[PDB]
Parts: structure tokens; C-alpha cells; sequence
């Protein structure tokens, strides 16, 4: 036998991975393999495996037997492009040995991050895997520890997306816990870190694995997954989406592209959006998508935090990142759950130089004992800290209510906001005339009377333009106009701030 | 328009290029109907449309070409997308 043939040899187990009969299962199942689903992902013949040779060296509990060798040792590595730009791309392969973790497996997904870092290009991991492999015992666990660290280490320094397409069980489960996106495929991926049968065995309670760990949890309850999609291929196909929205470093400009969108032009349609009753909602996404550029927009957890709008879209070309308030759900109040998913998306675009623009229209904060206890002030604190030290770019827009401390939550100009602009129907008061006027005349005859005076002054949202805190009050239909116009000179922009080590969130 | 395939062929082309998004309008039964053969020779009466639609209104139904050109026209449209993705400025 000669090496070549050999080498050969090899290259068609590597290709098969686990055997043709666990590919055939793995179809059964309605799942890809790992190299079909790179296939998929990255332009044609634009992908370079790495290490395709490499095995593991463990030899505990019979793992020597030839017939438990596998080249690659569960993960597919290497790097491509996606529409000409560079990406790294590793996928975890659960035919072989069910995708759990060895100390080679980490090994090779570090050296990924590793090349990552230096050049400069984002990392896309697909995670599929049954947790460590405790045939190798500890090797597996300083595997975990020395992802976690190039995990911590890329953070604002390359974008990190993690696509789970399948169960993750142990230490798995906290990779997409420090990168920055984690998505999922409905019925098909998992996150948890012990099984039901763990559940069932600790404590009196009855769960399955889809109520558990399933996507439709995490994506609606938890707040952990930013969105499900259907299927595997539709999952890919969104993502190669997504991707084309964000900078490769965090040392680049936010990506522009051709564009063929008029900036100038009028959305004649924002004029009657707003009801001049105070008690009738409507919804905030007919503004955001009349906005943007050829009205595509990208939401992210559209079932989670309902009252609170985040996602990606561009205006002339440039991507930017939109914040607003939603009036449909819960009048629009700030809540716990809507300031995590908030102070999050702030911060992923300051630290990749992502623009924001924010829609304003707050009454308040949820009350109750339910926020109360929950720590609704300690988390209040997150999203008011996301704005607060902010560097890039925000255009701030208030469409309707601004009441209380939520103004300055929701990045108000003296949070060294660039630009602030008022429609004809936005209130900015400390609270609502009721409130302030049977307060201010607390014991005082005629105070329905003193209230209209109250209402003719202050219901309006001159008091505070006046003062400096709105730099103009523009007709609804201008919005799009006058926010192209300041984000193509705010683009230049550059801040000093004091040195520190590292920042200091409220947590 | 000066004769009645003129008045007819204008009317075709405006309701192609008059945009009602929002809601569900009712372009397709027009835009059909007045491309009917017996609309344009004038065999209508006033039950015309029961006796078209026994069934009620399924929309425009294609023939081999028209099915050709629509086929044509999405995926060359598909594929200016997927260009246009790929032109950023130089980094
Ligand atoms: C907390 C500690 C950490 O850091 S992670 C600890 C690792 N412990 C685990 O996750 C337990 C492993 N199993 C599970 O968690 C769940 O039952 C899983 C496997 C995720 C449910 O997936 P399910 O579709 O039922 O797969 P399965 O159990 O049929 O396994 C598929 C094939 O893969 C294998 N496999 C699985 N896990 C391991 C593992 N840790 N080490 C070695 N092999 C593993 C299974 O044996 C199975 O192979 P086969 O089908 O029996 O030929
Ligand atoms: C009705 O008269 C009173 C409504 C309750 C007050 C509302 S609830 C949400 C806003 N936040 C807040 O502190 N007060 C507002």
C-alpha cells in the first residue's frame, strides 16, 4: 500500500464522517450533515477544510480500537466567503460519536478562532453535540475552558454567530450564552444543560424535551434564542441574510451597499399614523418599514418583548440598527424583559459602529410586584447604560408619548445624542396632566379648571423644545429625509472618553 | 382613446402600473375581464359575469408563453438580487 492511496483512503472516511448508514438516519430526521450544511452556506467552491486528518489521541475504555477512529473527530473546520467577504466556519458533526467534545474537537475550533482574531473576520458556528466525551474524562472539559476563552477574548472584536441546528447538552450550551447571536431551527435544536431525565430524577416534575430545551421555548419565554426558522435549509438561506448586514471587525465602518433607494424621498404615509386620541395604539412597524431602505426589515425575537422593537435595516446603503417602542403591547411600557433584549442589540452596534436611530413612545414603566420583585430597577439600569455610553451615531425620533424617567431611558439627547426630533404629536412631560395637575393643586378648589390651563400649555411638545432638549419638530412625512441627511455627516464622527480597564455594567 | 382597441389597450396598461398596496383590491377581475374576448367583441350581457365565473374568480390563467415569460421574468429577477448583494464598497 502505497501513502497515496492511503491518503485517499482517509479522504473518503473524512468525507463520510460516521458511516453512510448514520448519514442516512441523519436524513431520516430531517437534518443535514455538517458538510451539507456548510455546502449551503458559503459560496461555491469558496471553502478550504483544515485539518481533515486529524485524530484523537485517547486510549481509555477501548477508544484505541481502530474501528473508533474517525478523521476530523466530529467537526468540519476551514473558511470561505459569503458574497465575497471572508468568513470562518466550523460545524459540529453528530454522526460521529454523537458530536460530543474531545480535547482534539476543541482543539481544531480553536485554532479557528485563533486565525479569526488576527485577520479579522467573523466566525459563524454551527453547534450540534451530545456534551463532553467522557471516555477522555478532564480532556474535555479544558476543551470548554479554552473555547469559553477565545469566546470572552473575540468579544467586540469580530461579530460571533452561533446557529444551533440540534440538541447541545453540558458545557455546550454556553457557547452561544457569549457570542452574539444565537438562532434556531423549530423543532429540530435544543438548548439545556441536563436532559429531562435528570429533571425527573432530581425533582417531582414532569417535562419532555421540546418543553424543556426546545426552540419555540427560548425564542418565546426565555429570551435566549433570537429567532427559530422552519427548516434547516430556510435557517442557512436567512442567515447568509443576516450576514451581509454586519461589519467583519469591529475596526471597520458599518458595511455600505449599492443602493437604489432615493434618499430624498417624502413617506407621505407616516402623516396620519399616530392617533391623536391618547388610548388608541398602533404599530410602530408601519413607520420602521415605510423608513428604511426598500422597506426590509430584520426583526429580531419577534416573540419575545413584544412591547419593544430591535432589529438591522439601512438607509441609503448603511446599515443601522433600530430601537423603538411598540404602543400595541403593554401601552408600550418598559418592562424587565423588554430592557435585557434592549441593552443587549445598544451595545453589540456601538461596539461594531452601527448607527442608531430610536422611535420614541413611552407612558411609563410596567408596574405591579411582578416587576418590582423581579428587579425591574436593576434592569431598567441596563438599557439607560447601553445609551448612555454609546459612541457611534443617534438619531433619536420621539413619535408620540415620552413621559417620566422613560425619556431619558429610550436615549434622549443628553445622553450625548446627535440629533432629536419631535412629530406634531409628541407629549414630553415629567407625567401626565392628570397626575401633575391634581399634584401641583393637591387640595385646591377648581382644579379641572386650573387642568385645562395645565393641558393648553404643557400637552404639547413645545416646553421642552424650547428648552433645548428637541432640535426641531418636523412634519412625520420628512422623518426619512432628515435622518439620511444627519447619517451621512454623523459618520465622521469621533469622542474622547476617560480611561478605563474595562467597563463597569450594572448587571 | 380615438377607437375602441386604444381605450381598451390604455386601460390594460394603466391598471399594470397603478400600485394599491395595504389592502385587497379587485385589479385582477378588472384586468381580466376587459381582455375577454367577448368583452372586447361586446357579447356582454348583463349576467356576463355569472356565466364566466360559474365557479367564481380564480384569477388570470396562463398560457405556455405567458407561463415562460413569468418564469423568466422571476428568475432573472431572483438573480439581480443575489448581484446587487455582492457589490459593497472596497474595504
Ligand atoms: C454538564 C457537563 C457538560 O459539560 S456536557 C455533559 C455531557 N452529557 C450529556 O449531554 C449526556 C448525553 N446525552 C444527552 O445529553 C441527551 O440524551 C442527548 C444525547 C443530547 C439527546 O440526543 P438524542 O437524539 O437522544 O441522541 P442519543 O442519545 O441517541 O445519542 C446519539 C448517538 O451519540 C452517542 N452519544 C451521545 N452523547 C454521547 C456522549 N456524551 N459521549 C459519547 N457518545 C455519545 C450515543 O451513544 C448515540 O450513538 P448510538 O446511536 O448509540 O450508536
Ligand atoms: C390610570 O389612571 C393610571 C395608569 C397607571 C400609570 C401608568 S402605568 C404605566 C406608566 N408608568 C407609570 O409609572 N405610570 C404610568
Amino acid at each position: 500500500t502505497s501513502v497515496n492511496e492511503r491518503i485517499e483512503n482517509k479522504r473518503r472516511t473524512a468525507l463520510l464522517g460516521g458511516g453512510q448508514r448514520r448519514i442516512d438516519a441523519q436524513h431520516k430526521r430531517g437534518k443535514l450533515t455538517a458538510r451539507e450544511r456548510i455546502s449551503l452556506l458559503l459560496d461555491p467552491g469558496s471553502f478550504v477544510e483544515s485539518d481533515m486528518f486529524v485524530e484523537h489521541r485517547c486510549a481509555d475504555f477501548g477508544m484505541a480500537a481502530d474501528k473508533n477512529k474517525f478523521p476530523g473527530d466530529s467537526v468540519v473546520t476551514g473558511r470561505g466567503r459569503i458574497n465575497g467577504r471572508l468568513v470562518y466556519v466550523f460545524s459540529q458533526d453528530f454522526t460521529v460519536f454523537g458530536g460530543s467534545l474531545s480535547g482534539a474537537h476543541a482543539q481544531k475550533i480553536c485554532k479557528i478562532m485563533d486565525q479569526a482574531i488576527t485577520v479579522g473576520a467573523p466566525v459563524i458556528g454551527l453547534n450540534d453535540s451530545g456534551g463532553a466525551r467522557i471516555q477522555e474524562g478532564v480532556e474535555s472539559l479544558a476543551g470548554y475552558a479554552d473555547i469559553f476563552l477565545r469566546n470572552v477574548t473575540a468579544s467586540g472584536v469580530i461579530p460571533q454567530i452561533s446557529l444551533i441546528m440540534g440538541p447541545c447538552a453540558g458545557g455546550a450550551v454556553y457557547s452561544p450564552a457569549l457570542t452574539d447571536f444565537t438562532f434556531m431551527v423549530k423543532d429540530t435544536s435544543y438548548l439545556f444543560i441536563t436532559g429531562p431525565d435528570v429533571v425527573k430524577s432530581v425533582t417531582n416534575e414532569d417535562v419532555t424535551q421540546e418543553e424543556l430545551g426546545g426552540a419555540k421555548t427560548h425564542t418565546t419565554m426565555s429570551g435566549v434564542a433570537h429567532r427559530a426558522f422552519e427548516n434547516d435549509v430556510d435557517a442557512l438561506c436567512n442567515l447568509r441574510d443576516f450576514f451581509n448586514y454586519l461589519p467583519l471587525s469591529s475596526q471597520d465602518p458599518a458595511p455600505v451597499r449599492e443602493c437604489h433607494d432615493p434618499s430624498d424621498r417624502l413617506v407621505p404615509e407616516l402623516d396620519t399614523i399616530v392617533p391623536l386620541e391618547s388610548t388608541k395604539a398602533y404599530n410602530m412597524v408601519d413607520i420602521i418599514h415605510s423608513v428604511v431602505d426598500e422597506r426590509e426589515f430584520f426583526e429580531i425575537m419577534p416573540n419575545y418583548a413584544k412591547n419593544i422593537i430591535v432589529g438591522f435595516a439601512r438607509m441609503n446603503g448603511r446599515t443601522v440598527g433600530i430601537v423603538g417602542n411598540q404602543p400595541k403591547v403593554a401601552s408600550g411600557c418598559l418592562d424587565i424583559n423588554s430592557s435585557v433584549k434592549g441593552a443587549r442589540f445598544v451595545r453589540f452596534c456601538d461596539a461594531f459602529n452601527i448607527p442608531l436611530i430610536t422611535f420614541v413612545d413611552v407612558p411609563g414603566f410596567l408596574p405591579g410586584t411582578a416587576q418590582e420583585y423581579g428587579g425591574i430597577i436593576r434592569h431598567g439600569a441596563k438599557l439607560l447604560y447601553a445609551f448612555a455610553e454609546a459612541t457611534v451615531p443617534k438619531v433619536t425620533v420621539i413619535t408620540r408619548k415620552a413621559y417620566g424617567g422613560a425619556y431619558d431611558v429610550m436615549s434622549s439627547k443628553h445622553l450625548c445624542g446627535d440629533t432629536n426630533y419631535a412629530w406634531p404629536t409628541a407629549e414630553i412631560a415629567v407625567m401626565g396632566a392628570k397626575g401633575a395637575v391634581e399634584i401641583i393643586f393637591k387640595g385646591h378648589e377648581n382644579v379641572e379648571a386650573a387642568q385645562a390651563e395645565y393641558i393648553e400649555k404643557f400637552a404639547n411638545p413645545f416646553p421642552a423644545a424650547v428648552r433645548g432638549f428637541v432640535d426641531d419638530i418636523i412634519q412625520p412625512s420628512s422623518t426619512r429625509a432628515r435622518i439620511c441627511c444627519d447619517l451621512d455627516v454623523l459618520a465622521s464622527k469621533k469622542v474622547q472618553r476617560p480611561w478605563r480597564k474595562h467597563a463597569n455594567i450594572p448587571l | 382613446g380615438s377607437d375602441r382597441t386604444e381605450a381598451l389597450k390604455r386601460m390594460a396598461d394603466a391598471l399594470d402600473n397603478y400600485v394599491i398596496r395595504g389592502v385587497t383590491h379587485n385589479i385582477a377581475l378588472l384586468r381580466e375581464v376587459i381582455i375577454n374576448s367577448r368583452f372586447v367583441k361586446g357579447d356582454i350581457s348583463t349576467k356576463f359575469l355569472s356565466d364566466v365565473y360559474p365557479d367564481g374568480f380564480k384569477g388570470h390563467m396562463l398560457t405556455k408563453s405567458e407561463k415562460n415569460q413569468l418564469l423568466a421574468i422571476a428568475s432573472s429577477l431572483f438573480v439581480a438580487f443575489q448581484l446587487r448583494a455582492q457589490h459593497f464598497q472596497e474595504n
